């Protein structure tokens, strides 16, 4: 009897559907609807709202939205609501009588679309090979209210949708009145420039993207200042590739811009993470400084003076002179002067005190030597805030007058070494040994000019090494006249030694002279 | 632009008066 039984569930499940499937309905419904229509301007909001609760029974959810919106429309047609909210909520006004009375009908949709979901929540999507009834009736609904011109009804539904938090709706509306109700909202809260942005990277406007990324950390709202430093690094990500219609010169444009403010930022940033953990600051200013620091990104006329240049952190003031343009060949040295030897210092306090450190610390060339990459990869070897024309004699000076040699078992061509490795040009290394083996100015005199050779012995040698594979043969004649002359250094220093070195000196001539042969 | 100013500012390593 199983036959039986599925024609008795058949009826039952029938019974069910047939309030839908009848024409009748649809038919006094659909009539009911067209009256109301007629006196919507003169509807009482007792009367639509009695409208709505019994579409609502019945199951007649975009026929009630339908009503609403044109009860709305009906009660202002010279749309003065637009001109109250795009003119932006003028208080001590008539025109609140159209919001107020519009917005009785906007409430009345978003309890359709509530009980909407309420009704049919959960319920399945697909009829085997059909959309089910409970979807049609859905998509009867959203058609209504993603169509509609009343754009006032839309920005008090979106206002709606985001107080509902339903975040990705927003995002997949392909409505243009969105565009214009998130602009108006992201330049005064952050949480809708988050949406603003959201919006227009799956568009792939990525350029109007890094448009309000950028903006938004230049901005006067409450942000981190790393916050402001991820704004400032995706946009540059944004404005890094083409847009669909965006020109080179005004991608660029913004990109440089982004850049420029990132480079502050990291510095600014860098600035207040080493001030609040510096023990010589007193407890009571560091609360004062990171709420200045914290937050939008200052001048560097304020991150220089009252911070950096005071707590003497020579290596961030080097950073803001680059970052500044600052064109000054004196007090740019006297910071790197500065700032080695308080580098020195430090790394001799702490081997003396292994002698708290917590593992063996460095050597002071060695600390020094890191303080000068740090610099060097971070401003890419400047001309001027990096002049090797003057800071390598200074820091082969220092490796002298502070004896950071063999003495202490470093390599005492640690200086050239340093600059080669960075990047620096092996025909610039030898062109300033050259000027440092002649002139002859203290450190660089007497017998100590022995290391002055070793340093042009290897500089050389690490540049024929990279010609011969380089595959070229400017080196030249001047190259050759330095060695010769170095060779003379080397045995006017022999005699006057006349020194346990004597052998050290006559291995090197034999390596001298051999790199001169590498040359002519 | 930057501009060097070491005639007044604010002393890094005292609280204010």
């Amino acid at each position: 009897d199983d036959v039986v039984t599925f024609k008795a569930q058949e009826q039952l499940q029938r019974a069910s559907e047939q309030a839908h499937n009848s024409p009748v309905l649809r038919a006094l419904l659909a009539e009911s609807l067209r009256l109301f229509e007629q006196v919507a301007g003169s509807l009482t909001p007792a009367n639509l709202t009695t409208a709505v609760e019994q579409y609502i029974s019945l199951k007649y959810y975009a026929g009630a939205i339908q009503l609403c919106l044109t009860v709305a429309q009906q009660k202002d047609r010279g749309n003065t609501a637009l001109s109250w909210v795009n003119d932006g909520k003028p208080a001590n006004d008539s025109r609140k009588k159209a919001f107020d009375e519009r917005k009785i009908c906007y409430n009345l949709i978003h309890q359709v679309l509530d009980k909407l979901e309420s009704d049919f929540a959960g319920e399945p999507e697909l009829v085997d090979g059909r959309p089910t009834l409970a979807a049609t009736k859905r998509m009867e609904a959203y058609n209504v209210v993603n169509d509609s011109s009343d754009e006032v009804f839309h920005f008090d539904l979106y206002e709606w949708y985001i107080e509902k938090g339903w975040t990705d709706r927003i995002l997949s509306i392909d409505s243009p009145h969105v565009i214009t109700y998130l602009q108006r909202l992201a330049e005064t809260d952050f949480r809708h420039a988050e949406l603003l942005c959201r919006f227009y990277t799956t568009r792939s406007r990525f350029f109007e993207a890094a448009q309000v990324q950028t903006n938004l950390a230049k901005s006067d709202l409450n942000i981190s200042l790393k916050d402001r430093i991820i704004l400032l690094s995706r946009a540059k990500g944004n404005a890094s590739v083409n847009t669909i219609g965006i020109s080179r010169q005004q991608q660029q444009q913004l990109n440089h811009e982004a850049s420029e403010l990132l480079e502050i930022a990291h510095i600014q940033d860098d600035l207040l993470e080493r001030l609040v953990a510096d023990p010589r600051i007193p407890e009571e200013r560091k609360a004062e400084i990171e709420e200045f620091l914290d937050g939008p990104i200052r001048t560097l006329t304020d991150l220089f003076n009252d911070y950096a240049d005071q707590a003497n952190y020579y290596d961030l003031c080097l950073l803001i002179f680059h970052a500044a343009d600052f064109h000054n060949p004196r007090t740019i040295l006297d910071t790197w002067n500065n700032l080695i030897n308080q580098s020195h210092f430090e790394a001799e306090q702490r081997r003396e005190y292994w002698e708290a450190p917590i593992a063996e610390p460095p050597l002071p060339y060695v600390y020094v030597s890191q303080q000068i990459q740090l610099i060097a990869h971070r401003t890419s070897l400047d001309s001027l805030i990096f002049p090797v024309n003057s800071l390598l004699p200074v820091v082969c000076a220092y490796a002298i007058n502070n004896g950071q040699d063999a003495s202490i078992g470093a390599d005492p061509c640690w200086p050239i070494q340093l600059f080669l490795n960075l990047g620096v040009p092996h025909a610039l290394v030898v062109q300033v040994l050259e000027n440092v083996l002649d002139t002859q100015e203290a450190p660089f005199t007497g017998r100590r000019r022995k290391l002055v050779v070793q340093w042009i012995a290897m500089a050389v040698d690490m540049w024929v090494r990279e010609v011969e594979r380089r595959g070229a043969m400017v080196m030249g004649s001047w190259v050759s006249e330095l060695l010769g002359r170095a060779d003379q250094v080397l045995t006017q220093i022999a005699g006057t030694g006349a020194a346990s070195d004597a052998e050290e000196i006559a291995s090197l001539r034999r390596t001298v002279k051999g790199l001169k042969r590498s040359v002519d | 632009k930057l501009v060097i100013n070491k005639d007044m500012r604010t002393d890094l390593f005292s609280p204010p008066n």
